[PDB]
């Protein structure tokens, strides 16, 4: 994902999530939406499955 | 050491007696409490007396 990195400040991790790696073909079952905000510098997160 | 997003808890640090120097230049340390603060940064090496 990238090669290397230098000096950072923010760091989060919550909850673990846990999905399948597993790879098919078939049709779709689930659906998620995600929107992205940036007002006055804060990053929003609005999603729903 | 970077220290951010979290709440600080200096209550600790002057209770104790174990130290043997707690001056604090430029603020003053018994409101420390009641100042919210962006960047906290903590050097550490050691030094004869
Ligand atoms: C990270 O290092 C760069 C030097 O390339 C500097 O410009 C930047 O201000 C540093 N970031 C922080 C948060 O100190």
């Amino acid at each position: 994902v990238y090669s290397s990195a230098n000096n950072c400040t923010f760091e989060y991790v919550s909850q673990p999530f846990l999905m399948d790696l597993e790879g098919k073909q078939g049709n779709f079952k689930n659906l998620r939406e995600f929107v992205f905000k940036n007002i006055d510098g804060y990053f929003k997160i609005y999603s729903k499955h | 050491k970077r220290i951010s997003n979290c709440v600080a808890d200096y209550s600790v640090l002057y209770n104790s007696a174990s130290f043997s120097t707690f001056k604090c230049y430029g603020v003053s340390p018994t409101k420390l409490n009641d100042l919210c603060f962006t960047n906290v940064y903590a050097d550490s090496f050691v030094i004869r007396g």
